[PDB]
């Protein structure tokens, strides 16, 4: 859109050994007032993807309806061909370069997870459409927050496991609700393997204020 | 849907027409109009076929119909046709008068409308309009001018004309009478209400069943104006002394 | 203007204001915010006047349609969407917010929030520009499991403390309880609206 | 909009229409022109001659420019239109080119919107035929004849119309070197192609010519006259 | 009454059938394709002595490595031809490069069967085109022939003939063509052949004569030239 | 003539032209739907003409939903352009009220957009019938069908095809009211079995799709154990 | 709302006797930030031509599969692959369709002519372009043109042999020139990622470049 | 007789004659086959030609890397379809980055082919097609009809005398499956050669043999390039 | 971008720089701002560089189409027209194009100057580009109807020489053609800094 209404911030997305992990919280911000503090950003796409969102939540809220109708669609053919992770990354990056060279945009940074023929998938789409893929993504203040984390232990730890990457997910959670103001400290992990993907949450990070004292 | 098609705009195998060739019948039975042209002006003369007792007189006349300062016409054949051909012509006039900022040479609006009609002949799948028109004017290439087109969209200038019942036989007696440039006004009515004794099957003309419209010029300005009875009386009256 | 709507077993409890403004002048005084898209769905107006009537009764027709189609009574949330659908639809040309408030066979008594064409249900939602000033009033106050009664009153407070803050609303309160049984309208007025620490 | 095919194919590959179209050229009124050293000559007949009828208004050899004229044959209402047309389109040419468009330029536009008459929907083939004459920049007098169908050929003398074909047994055996050795010489050939058919020969003929370089001509009654004496 | 998509009992379009029979009252047209190049041969079929021979063009250059020799209705030739050197020049433009005979033969050919009278838009065909086309050129693949009809159907030809004695003068053809003839034997076996097939009698005025080979561009043969050819 | 357009009726007030498209629907394989006590169970006779053809092709049943399945009978490619728009249709309610859309309403959109093409000459009626079927706990097991004509009726049991005469009276020989999914897939595959010709029309393949509370809601295509069973039970029982 | 921006890169294209190269970095930038440090920036188009493409990734990525669609459907209507230079002239026209809302895209083809030599052509946003010996676009692009112009066309010398440019020397010079451009331009480092085209067919070779 | 002459007027036995003629344009085109095993879809047609100094027609055209046609009927319409399909496969691969299912893309011609087939004034597509391709479910082997239906098959034969290597077809069908690249070529070749005349023989000239399988993208073998696979066969 | 046109007794002189820029940074030195239309038809180009190469080859394209249907080639004065109105269609869309049309047709020697604006003037002599104003000084002060062939070759050299010189936006390479009466010759395309220095010698 022109004008991002109510807005979602940071999404968070770490690729594992044999799925991949990705965690936002449940804030949808109006400016700097935390409006709707029970929201998911998180999308299950199929069996294999799952989305995270973050910006403007109605514009995710019409790319959750129309990807929703798409996999029920493909999903009525019953032909055993299904989108794949990339597939769908693919479709995302088309859909917002469309609406941004119509300079109309869908004001919205999603991070796109998945896990098909053992390989997992972490990619990136923008509202401009720039998308990319790697290791681990952060959108929005994660970016300058958490990606330098994720980046930091992915440097010296190339492959990580569920529990290692789970760990590090809610390490970063937790920076985040204590620098990013426009962040909440409710938060859910979707994780997409082999079984499928799995939504948890509400989850809360354990905070420190020992700092106050000093 | 092909099968309801009736084919309005293609050729017979003789190279022929029929719609026109038909709308043309049409014509051939409506009232008789005569056209003639004077050194001093130009007139139409119509039989009214508007005739029973209880007609109210509300109008300018039957079938002449004013184009613009300069212009009139009079029609024969389908008359609600005729209404659509008379305000297109209204319609031609004012657009070149919009653009010239000077009246429409007679020519000029005759051959325009007649477009409109070989349209109707070659393309869009519609009957033709079922009129022929003889319009008189004054414009200041050609001065004192009469024409007649008919639903080919074909058209001519005259010296005088008739469309309408028993054109063929006006056609001959205006051939027997009419003087190149001898004419004037009064000869030209004179010969029009002797042509159109002769072309209505009705003995006595009588000055309710005919319309007379002249073009003249006074100062500069040209003046069309339909007779009134009286005037066609007289000139009936005139008629029977001769 | 403030709006406000809350759920409870049963049904739900929809609230406003009565002031239109243009300005610093009072256009309206004693205005109904509350408008009913269905026999059991209402929506609060905020934002626009003539935006929020404009889809108002857009909402009204599109959903007279489809309950005569289906013959039977819309969903609340087929009415919640019909109005999302709107509100995203002509997000760049409209500037109101129509809360949706209403009870049906299905979910019982459902409130949505669609403002700007995001669609969500809340166990209570609060709108308008004398909302942000019972932002803190309502976390504090609201509690799960609160009866029709409790609702109301809950309702009137939080908006008898908006109006007296905001210069923007004012006037009376329209209560409105939808339920199974049917519409119960209510007005409160000037003189008997809660008082609270005006000092 | 009427979108049906008019023109079709026949079984043994005809085209009705386009046939049709030519019939109606046919009872055209005869239209003669010849291609002389320095000049080009156009004779229409003038068929039925009224004595109440404007001359001027009935002319069936027009201008489309200063350079090129033509004689047509067959409807006179869908010859107006194509007159038209080629009339727009060589100001467009002068406009778009700087410079008069060539006599086979103008035949060629005009050939060429008739058989896109014959392959539209909705409408029917133009039912006339024309002679196109005239000079291009070089000095070359050109003759030019376009048929409903939309070919086109250069011809060095042609007759269109009722009797046609035995204006043009006529003049096969009456063109030569010979006999268009003078401007006289080359409209007397026309003029007596012209006798062959036109009954009452005299002013029954519309004569018109275009010498190098000026505008179109046309001869009047009495000149025609005497040409016809010498006959 | 049926539409001009119709199909017969047989499986074919009835205007296309007789589309293809329009083309067998068209005069003759012979290509040989040779490894030196490829030969165009089309008799002009001159109905009158008046008309000018140089005015009938059966041979165009639709590039400067493509010809093309037409048969049939010669006047609905003239748009495909339009649109075959559109369509060079519009692939020179964007990719700065000749384009193939093949691919201009198919662009050509995708034009046939985009006709009808009910779902069309203002401009569409109402009928086939009613003529056969020879595209002669070279490419990267060298001297290419290339025969298209009414039906949409192009197909590459050794050597091909089209209009009136299609028949006789294919026989012709297959009995004196063999894979190592010389350009020299294909203009002068085409120009046996057409003599032999014509009505008239073949001379250097009343034929065209067109070829390409590798190097020079597409070359008309003056009637210097085919007279020589002719002794 | 007139029977060669929709747009023209016959002095006895007939449309000549849709009974053409009925007879179409009348000279094909039989599909059969049955509504029981919780679900919906739909049973083709696909004729196989060829033996080349693989094990599965030209389907006759359908997945219009996720909650609605669509099995039809007459010119294949009619009811294939008809199983796309009633696709778009429910899709296009989803996407408007934000749920899925009722049975009901889903065959009356379908049956009006059938209704269509019978009024003009413009077009021809769709040589096709179908069934459609469905179940949700909001609004328990429904079955309707749809002709050429545009005519949408709920029913119980419907069979469609060239034998639906005959297997009709099968049908009405049942207690389905009280019956379940689990135990109508066995007389499903019996009656088609038993209207099915042997001589005329030989061999064939039987298709089974189900919608109810033993598939949660989603219409799918009957399992083959079940399947296996059901064909297993129609055979020794005929 | 802006709908361009500026994601980094660097892309060169040398041309030899029967040689092609094309090289770019790894880095995708955006702000002050990395998007991701393994994004190159050369596509494959045939067997004997490479593209580099540079500056808003949303368009480099759009454009890409642009070309990759016209080279298919000329192939189908042609029934031949699209050679070096008819890509090059295909491209101009297809930058300047978009010439009142143009790619921000800095293109470099690379690969062998008709002939086997080695081509490479160089084109602005809009679509002029033109056929070079070697040629350095995006982000270090100022660095590094000036560098060829003296070590491979040899501006500037005197008394120097012009000896024809050899696989070996010419791949040196590409690993040189990426080195000295990662420590001076921001958004070029990370890793080089070198094609390099012959009749054999297309190899690639990755070199590591700083990370900061 | 009033009857046969529209696609939107049903006739009185519930037949739609225009249909019917067009499907008569497939029988009169030149005999193709189609057969798969478990890895390769290939597909083999006689190539026709006018006369003996014209090169015989194309009959295998490319769509995309994984999908293979072969046409019969009106070369015109086949054209026309095969640009289609190959938009579609175009759209699918820039859109979703992934070759369309050989599947999916056959319901879209289904539905393309459809459409003209009700509406007053148009016609069917008067061509049959033979569709070979390998998406993430195999090889595929479907046909699509002149009417909008399309049938999967294990192998298929259309044009003048299919019967005959249908016949054929049927007989060998048994041992496709597991069949190699050149011994399913074979069973191809063999079933095209039964619908051909006693007297005339399969050659590199009227031969032209498309495959497609697990690693190997859709190629065309023509006259020198077919001599392999015809060297061998009794 | 310095480019200069006139038209001698010998027929017409076209010399071009070669130089290209974007911004300070110098692009090219070796870009070509003559387009050869055909054998006696040439396009020079100044301005945009993606809107000269683009509009003059469009031009060529219908040039080209021109001498298919008509049967023969364009005139100089109808090419030019048909530039004029092409650009003449995005008038006020930021075009930017100057260029000079030179041919010679069957009225001789023909100079036309068209630009994006729809200026189109036919003239003896022109020079387009930000070193126009340079090379006009130069060529007006040297120029003589009677030149020779040599004499009209040094005046081009020496004008576009000395516009590289004082313009920093012009420079590389000075491409000249001759527009002769059978057709155009390249005459040179000497480098102007081995120019500059022999003139300052």
């Amino acid at each position: 859109t022109q004008n991002p209404m109510v807005t979602g911030t940071s999404v968070l997305g770490v690729k594992f050994e044999g799925g991949v992990v990705i965690a936002a919280d449940m804030l949808g911000s109006y400016g700097s007032l935390a409006r709707f503090r029970n929201i998911s950003r998180i999308m299950r796409v199929n069996d294999s993807t799952m989305l995270g969102a973050s910006g403007d939540y109605a514009d995710f809220q019409y790319l959750k309806q129309v990807l929703g109708q798409m996999v029920i669609d493909e999903e009525l053919l019953g032909d055993g061909h299904s989108y794949s992770p990339r597939a769908i990354h693919s479709w995302l990056t088309r859909a917002m370069y469309s609406r941004r060279s119509k300079m109309n945009p869908l004001w919205n940074t999603m991070v796109i997870g998945g896990y098909a023929d053992g390989e997992s998938f972490l990619g990136y789409v923008d509202m401009l459409g720039v998308a990319y893929e790697a290791p681990s993504l952060a959108t929005g203040y994660g970016a300058y927050l958490a990606q330098p984390l994720l980046r930091e232990v992915l440097e010296k730890q190339p492959v990580l496991s569920q529990t290692e990457a789970r760990e590090l997910v809610e390490r970063c959670m937790r920076v985040l609700y204590y620098r990013d103001a426009r962040s909440y400290n409710r938060f859910q992990i979707a994780t997409v393997t082999e079984k499928g993907v799995e939504i948890e949450g509400p989850l809360s990070a354990e905070t420190n204020w020992e700092i106050a004292h000093m | 849907s092909r099968r309801y098609d009736s084919r309005t705009t293609i050729f017979s195998p003789e190279g022929r027409l029929y719609q026109v060739e038909y709308a043309m019948e049409a014509i051939g039975h409506a009232g008789t109009c005569l056209g003639i042209l004077a050194n001093d002006g130009v007139l139409l003369a119509a039989e009214r076929r508007n005739i029973h007792k209880l007609l109210d007189e509300v109008f300018f006349s039957e079938k002449i119909y004013k184009l613009n300062e300069d212009m009139a016409c009079s029609v024969a054949g389908i008359t609600s046709d005729a209404n659509v051909l008379t305000n297109e012509l209204r319609l031609i006039a004012q657009r070149y008068l919009l653009q010239y900022q000077e009246p429409i040479p007679c020519e000029q609006l005759v051959t325009a409308l007649c477009d409109i009609k070989q349209a109707y002949t070659q393309f869009g799948g519609k009957r033709p309009f079922g009129v022929s028109l003889l319009y008189i004017g004054w414009d200041k290439h050609y001065g004192f001018q009469l024409y007649q087109s008919d639903p080919s969209g074909n058209y001519g200038g005259w010296k005088a004309t008739c469309i309408g019942n028993n054109s063929a036989a006006a056609v001959s007696m205006l051939k027997q009478d009419y003087k190149e440039g001898e004419m004037t006004l009064k000869s030209a009515l004179a010969l029009a209400i002797k042509v159109l004794n002769k072309t209505m099957d009705v003995s006595k003309l009588s000055a309710e069943k005919v319309e007379i419209a002249t073009l003249t010029r006074e100062n500069g300005k040209t003046v069309i104006r339909v007779l009134k009875q009286k005037e066609v009386e007289q000139l009936i009256k005139n008629h029977e002394e001769e | 203007t403030t709006i406000m709507a809350v759920e409870f077993d049963g049904g739900v409890v929809v609230g406003s204001d009565s002031r239109v403004s243009a300005g610093e002048a009072v256009v309206n005084r004693a205005f109904n915010k509350l408008s009913p898209l269905h026999q059991h769905i209402y929506c609060a107006l905020s934002g626009s006047a003539a935006d929020a009537q404009a889809m108002a009764d857009m909402a009204a027709y599109q959903l007279e349609l489809h309950g005569l189609e289906l013959e039977e009574p819309p969903l609340v949330l087929a009415a919640a969407n019909v109005v999302r659908n709107i509100s995203y639809k002509y997000r760049e040309d409209l500037s109101a917010h129509l809360m949706i408030a209403g009870w049906d066979r299905r979910d019982g008594g459902q409130v949505y929030g669609t403002m700007g064409g995001m669609l969500t249900r809340q166990p209570f939602a609060i709108g308008g520009s004398g909302s942000t000033y019972i932002y803190g009033y309502v976390d504090a106050a609201y509690k799960p499991g609160m009866s029709p009664e409790e609702c109301r009153s809950f309702t009137t407070n939080a908006i008898a403390l908006a109006m007296n803050r905001d210069g923007s609303s004012g006037g009376v309160i329209h209560l409105v309880t939808i339920t199974a049984a049917g519409v119960d309208y209510q007005v409160i007025l000037g003189n008997e609206l809660p008082k609270f620490y005006d000092e | 909009s009427y979108d049906r095919a008019i023109t079709v194919f026949s079984p043994d590959g005809h085209l009705f229409q386009v046939e049709y179209a030519q019939e109606a050229v046919k009872k055209g009124s005869t239209a003669v022109g010849v291609r002389g050293k320095d000049i080009v000559v156009l004779g229409v007949e003038k068929k039925s001659v009224a004595k109440l009828q404007d001359e001027r208004t009935v002319r069936k050899i027009c201008a489309l420019d200063d350079n090129v004229c033509m004689a047509f044959a067959g409807l006179t209402a869908d010859a107006r239109i194509v007159i038209n047309r080629a009339r727009v389109e060589c100001q467009s040419h002068r406009l778009t080119v700087e410079d008069p468009v060539t006599v086979e330029y103008i035949t060629r536009y005009i050939a060429s919107l008739k058989q896109r008459y014959t392959q539209s929907n909705g409408r029917r083939p133009f039912g006339i035929s024309a002679l196109i004459v005239g000079f291009d920049f070089d000095g070359t007098p050109r003759l030019y004849q376009t048929d409903p169908s939309g070919t086109y050929h250069a011809w060095k003398a042609n007759a269109i119309g009722r009797g046609a074909k035995s204006v043009r047994e006529f003049l096969e055996k009456n063109y030569t070197d010979e006999a268009i050795e003078t401007d006289d010489l080359t409209i007397k050939l026309v003029i007596k192609a012209l006798l062959e058919v036109v009954q009452s020969g005299g002013k029954n003929i519309e004569l018109a010519v275009m010498r190098r370089d000026q505008p179109l001509k046309i001869l009047n009654p009495e000149e025609i006259e005497k040409y016809v004496a010498e006959i | 009454d049926r539409g001009v998509n119709t199909f017969s009992p047989e499986g074919r379009l009835f205007q296309v059938e007789y589309a293809i029979e329009a083309i067998k009252l068209g005069s003759t047209a012979i290509g040989i394709q040779t490894s030196e190049g490829v030969c165009l041969a089309v008799e002009k079929r001159i109905t009158s002595p008046l008309m000018e021979p140089s005015s009938i063009e059966k041979i165009v250059e639709i590039d400067a490595h493509i010809g093309c020799a037409m048969s049939g209705l010669i006047a609905d030739a003239k748009t495909l031809i339009d649109k075959a050197r559109v369509e060079t020049q519009n692939h020179w433009f964007t990719y700065n490069e000749t384009m193939t005979v093949e691919s201009v033969t198919q662009a050509v050919s995708n034009l046939a069967l985009q006709f009808g009278e009910e779902d069309a838009d203002p401009g569409a065909m109402s009928r086939p085109f009613g003529v056969a086309l020879l595209f002669g050129g070279v490419d990267e693949k060298g001297p290419q022939l290339f025969h298209m009809d009414p039906s949409g159907t192009f197909v590459q030809c050794d050597a091909r003939a089209i209009g009136s004695a299609s028949e006789g003068a294919q026989s012709s053809l297959q009995e004196v063509y063999h894979k190592s003839m010389t350009l020299k034997e294909a203009i002068k076996s085409s120009l046996i052949i057409l003599k032999q097939v014509m009505e008239e009698k073949l001379n250097a005025t009343n034929i065209e004569l067109a070829t390409v080979q590798p190097g020079q561009n597409f070359h008309m043969f003056t009637k210097e030239e085919l007279e020589e050819v002719i002794k | 003539g007139y029977d060669l357009s929709a747009s023209t009726f016959s002095p006895d007030g007939r449309v000549f032209q849709v009974e053409y498209a009925m007879k179409a629907v009348e000279n094909s394989s039989t599909a059969i739907g049955i509504r029981c006590k919780d679900g919906v169970v739909f049973g083709v006779e696909k004729l196989v003409l060829s033996k080349l053809y693989e094990e599965g092709s030209n389907k006759r049943l359908f997945n219009v939903d996720r909650h609605v399945g669509m099995a039809v009978a007459g010119l294949l490619a009619d009811a294939r352009s008809l199983a796309d728009i009633a696709r778009e249709e429910a899709s296009n309610f989803r996407s408007n009220f934000g749920y899925n859309i009722p049975l009901k309403h889903l065959a009356d959109r379908v049956a009006m957009y059938v209704h269509a093409y019978t009024l003009y000459s413009a077009v021809r009626p769709f040589g096709c019938s179908f069934m459609l079927g469905s179940y949700s706990v909001n609004d328990g097991a429904q079955l309707y069908m749809i002709d050429p004509s545009g005519v949408s009726y709920g029913y119980w049991g419907c069979a469609i095809g060239k034998a639906r005469q005959a297997a009709k009276t099968e049908i009405e020989k049942l207690q389905m009211k009280e019956m379940t999914c689990r135990d109508i897939v066995k007389e499903v595959a019996k009656i088609i079995y038993i209207v099915h010709d042997e001589v005329k029309d030989k061999a064939f393949e039987l298709e089974l799709s189900w919608v109810g509370e033993i598939t949660k809601g989603r219409h799918e295509i009957v399992p083959k154990d079940i399947r296996e069973e059901a064909e297993k039970y129609a055979k020794e029982s005929l | 709302f802006s709908p361009y921006a500026f994601n980094g890169g660097t892309v060169l294209a040398i041309a030899g006797e029967d040689f092609s190269i094309v090289a770019s970095d790894t880095r995708l930038s955006e702000g002050f930030s990395i998007h991701t440090r393994d994004s190159p920036k050369c596509y494959k188009l045939t067997d004997k031509t490479v593209i580099g493409c540079s500056g808003f990734h949303g368009d480099c990525l759009t454009l890409t599969k642009i070309i990759e669609a016209r080279l298919k459907m000329y192939k189908h209507s042609n029934n031949k692959t699209m050679t070096t230079g008819a890509i090059a002239a295909m491209l101009s026209t297809i930058l300047y369709s978009r010439r009142f809302f143009p790619y921000y895209v800095y293109n470099i083809i690379g690969g062998l002519d008709e002939e086997g030599k080695g081509a490479v052509y160089s084109f602005d946003p809009v679509g002029s372009y033109q056929r070079d010996s070697f040629k350095a676009g995006g982000s270090a692009s100022a660095m590094l043109q000036p560098l060829l112009d003296n070590q491979v066309g040899f501006k500037n010398m005197q008394n120097v042999e012009h000896v024809p440019l050899s696989l070996d020397r010419a791949m040196r010079l590409v690993k040189d020139v990426f080195i000295s451009a990662a420590e001076r331009d921001v958004y070029t480092g990370d890793a080089l990622r070198i094609c390099i085209v012959t009749k054999e067919g297309i190899r690639e070779e990755t070199v590591p470049l700083r990370k900061d | 007789n009033q009857y046969d002459n529209d696609v939107t007027v049903w006739s009185p036995q519930g037949r739609i004659h225009q249909i019917e003629y067009a499907m008569e344009a497939v029988k009169q085109g030149s005999a193709t086959v189609g057969l798969k095993s478990k890895t390769h879809a290939v597909l083999v047609a006689l190539k026709r030609a006018q006369s003996e100094l014209a090169a015989h027609q194309k009959k295998i055209l490319h769509v995309d890397n994984h999908i293979g046609i072969s046409i019969a009927g009106l070369t015109a319409d086949a054209r026309l379809l095969c640009n289609f399909m190959r938009q579609e496969c175009l759209d699918s691969r820039f859109v979703f980055d992934r070759p369309l299912p050989v599947s999916r893309l056959v319901s879209l011609i289904g539905s393309k082919t459809q459409i003209p087939t009700q509406r007053y004034g148009r016609r069917p597509y008067g061509v049959g097609l033979l569709i070979a391709g390998y998406d993430d479910m195999g090889p595929h082997i479907f046909q699509t009809c002149p009417s909008a239906n399309y049938f999967d098959c294990r192998a298929m034969s259309i044009g003048a005398r299919s019967q005959s290597a249908r016949t054929y077809l049927e007989r060998h069908m048994s041992g496709f499956m597991e069949c190699n690249l050149n011994e399913l070529v074979k069973h191809g070749l063999r079933a095209l050669r039964e619908t051909l005349p006693a007297e005339q023989d399969l050659t590199t000239k009227n031969v032209s043999i498309g495959i497609v399988g697990k690693d190997l993208e859709f190629t065309i073998y023509d006259d020198d390039d077919v001599s392999p696979f015809l060297e061998g066969l009794e | 971008t310095t480019t200069l046109a006139f038209k001698f007794q010998h027929g017409v002189i076209v010399a071009v720089d070669s130089r290209a820029t974007a911004g300070n940074y110098i692009s090219s030195s070796r870009v070509n701002k003559v387009i050869e239309i055909n054998p006696s038809l040439l396009g020079t180009m100044s301005g945009c560089a993606a809107d000269c190469q683009y509009w003059e080859r469009l031009l060529a394209k219908e040039c080209r189409l021109y001498y298919l249907r008509n049967g023969e080639r364009i005139s100089v004065s109808a090419a030019s027209k048909l530039l004029s109105n092409m650009v003449y269609q995005y008038r006020g869309m930021d075009l930017s194009m100057g260029s000079m049309i030179c041919g010679w047709d069957k009225k001789g020697p023909g100079l036309y100057y068209v630009d994006q604006n729809g200026t189109r003037l036919s003239g003896n002599m022109f020079s387009t580009g930000s070193g126009s104003t340079y090379a006009y000084g130069v060529m007006d002060s040297g120029y003589q109807p009677s030149l020779s062939p040599e004499e009209a070759y040094e005046l081009g050299r020496r004008a576009i020489t000395y516009a590289t010189h004082r313009d920093s936006y012009s420079g590389g390479i000075i491409n000249m053609y001759h527009m002769k009466e059978d057709g155009w010759v390249k005459v040179e395309s000497t480098d102007v800094n081995e120019l500059l220095h022999q003139y300052q010698e």
